[PDB]
């Protein structure tokens, strides 16, 4: 890179993408996540506004990615695990939090 | 000086997405969007897979020239977003929201016009596709003095409409008693409690003799319409905020939890059994927070949106967990997901009521995204 | 094997 | 004499990966025919 413009904060939350050890292994994981994709479309285009450097997305154009596991999700332990764990822990923390 | 920075952030976000989302669709639109709501149930195509969803949005095609539109989404039955018929609304629209009892009734209010416009299926069928003059409202209701802010329908007894105008006073109409010979009998009641701009008002799902509203006078007022003197001083008037409040969101499952939100960058979650001190002030936003919506699939999963151009999905269950010091830099343990694929500020977001963990966020630069966080984030 | 030679050569000389 | 956007980064990454595998197969077939002579 360089370090010479930048009021960057971040797009995303670095906790969310936690897998890997090196950084070239991170890049390899992205590549094999794109090659084995279940859908990948990149119609979306845009254009730059002169002397007002904003993007102008030309209409009717869209982009769409879908990963392979998305179509492999079962809705039996989906709500079972997520919703049951969540609601029980939430009732517990609500009963405890409402004693002050 | 700041726009190319935002473009770099968008490029980084777009290159990183195959990590955060298991589905994300960005269909560039034709006009800015200012409202959103999904149609309740869905027509499915089993052998075809691409089940069809619909949602009714508004637009601001040009200055003063608004519109209304319906869109159709192509989600797979475990994919473009096609615009359907337009409607060319006569005035502004910032509260176009269909009622649950039937998926055809409409109520809209503009940011500049001082009266609510209620529409019905007859107004839709009567709409000829020439309309040199705009659509014909099923009827208008005019009692306020200055423009109104937000609307919401009943959820237990069909026919009434609560609204907060610029005169700092609420007014609830009843539509089943509407008669054009006497348009002054549509006022079920009107409440005079707040002093400055009332910016939001909502109803209750168990309705448990309830209603709620906020304002810019730093107050949260919950009323009870069954009371005789409920028009001058409400039932509860808690002064629980620092800046102008922006929204309110009841909870679908548990009828006690509430949550408010102001420019304090801190949505404050509330309990109605003892409404004197906030249960746990949330933080994580770095500018004015406008939208706060709960999940109609889980109890604590809240979502908020702000002027920092990010959508924060929370998990209220984790208030006070044992997390490692490596990850405690990103923010509290409540913060569960952040969406920042918007080069503009999202104007309205909404959860889809049929698919789990799906949301639709309408940007301001003519964008509308449908996204689902990864399983590795809400799973275990 | 003449295709394993090429993979070994391409990983030893990858940088 | 004198003389008289598409914003596709995922597609670009996929492009590059498949091109690289193309090249690898190319030389993998070159050495197959050369090394037997």
């Amino acid at each position: 890179k360089r370090a010479n413009y930048k009021n960057y904060r971040c797009p995303f939350l670095c906790r969310n993408i936690e897998k890997e050890r090196t950084v070239e292994q991170l890049v390899s994981r992205l590549q094999t996540k794109l090659l084995r994709s279940a859908e990948l479309v990149s119609g979306l285009q845009a254009k730059l506004c002169l002397d007002s450097f904003k993007l102008l997305y030309l209409p009717r154009t869209e982009d769409s990615y879908i990963d392979a596991s998305y179509l492999r999700l079962r809705d039996t332990d989906f709500l079972d695990c997520q919703n049951k764990r969540k609601q029980r822990w939430r009732n517990r923390w609500e009963s405890l939090l409402k004693s002050v | 000086n700041q726009e190319k920075c935002i473009n770099e952030e968008y490029k980084i976000w777009k290159k990183n997405s195959p990590f955060l989302y298991d589905l994300i669709i960005t269909r560039a639109l034709e006009w800015p969007c200012m409202s959103l709501q999904w149609y309740p149930e869905q027509q499915i195509f089993a052998e075809h897979g691409y089940t069809e969803q619909k949602m009714f949005l508004g637009v601001r095609a040009d200055v003063g020239k608004y519109l209304l539109a319906v869109a159709s989404i192509q989600l797979p039955y475990l994919l473009r977003v096609n615009i359907s018929n337009l409607y060319s609304h006569p005035e502004s629209v910032c509260s176009a929201k269909l009622m649950p009892q039937d998926d055809s009734c409409v109520a809209t209010v503009g940011n500049y016009h001082n009266d609510v416009l209620v529409f019905d299926k007859e107004s839709f069928e009567s709409y000829s596709s020439a309309s040199e003059s705009p659509l014909k409202p099923k009827y208008r209701l005019t009692k306020h003095t200055q423009p109104c802010t937000s609307v919401c329908w009943n959820f237990l007894s069909k026919g009434t409409l609560v609204s907060g105008s610029q005169d700092a006073t609420l007014s609830c109409w009843d539509l089943n008693a509407y008669n054009e010979s006497d348009s002054a009998s549509v006022l079920k009641v009107h409440i005079s409690s707040h002093e400055k701009q009332v910016s939001d008002v909502r109803f209750h799902y168990k309705h448990q003799d309830l209603l709620a509203s906020v304002s810019y006078d730093q107050y949260l007022h919950v009323h009870d319409i069954r009371r005789p003197d409920a028009s001058t001083k409400p039932a509860r008037s808690v002064h629980a905020h620092s800046g102008p409040i922006h929204s309110v969101a009841f909870n679908p499952h548990n009828d006690f939890i509430l949550a408010t939100c102001s420019t304090d960058k801190t949505i404050a979650l509330w309990d109605l059994r003892n409404l004197n001190q906030r249960l746990h002030t949330l933080e994580g936003h770095e500018d004015i927070v406008t939208k706060i919506s709960f999940s109609p699939h889980e109890e604590p999963i809240l979502a908020s949106t702000s002027a920092d151009r990010r959508t924060l999905v929370w998990d209220l269950s984790r208030i006070g967990e044992d997390q490692p010091a490596e990850e405690a830099q990103d923010g509290p343990p409540e913060l569960l997901f952040m969406h920042g694929g918007h080069t503009s500020c999202t104007i309205d977001m909404d959860w889809c009521p049929n698919y789990n963990w799906t949301m639709a966020t309408a940007a301001e630069d003519n964008i509308l995204q449908i996204w689902t966080p990864s399983r590795s984030i809400w799973g275990n | 094997d003449i295709k394993a030679f090429v993979q070994k050569l391409g990983q030893r000389l990858c940088h | 004499i004198v003389i008289d956007f598409k914003l596709n980064f995922l597609e670009q990454i996929r492009d590059n990966v498949i091109n690289l595998r193309k090249m690898v197969e190319q030389d993998e077939q070159l050495c197959i025919e050369t090394f037997s002579k």
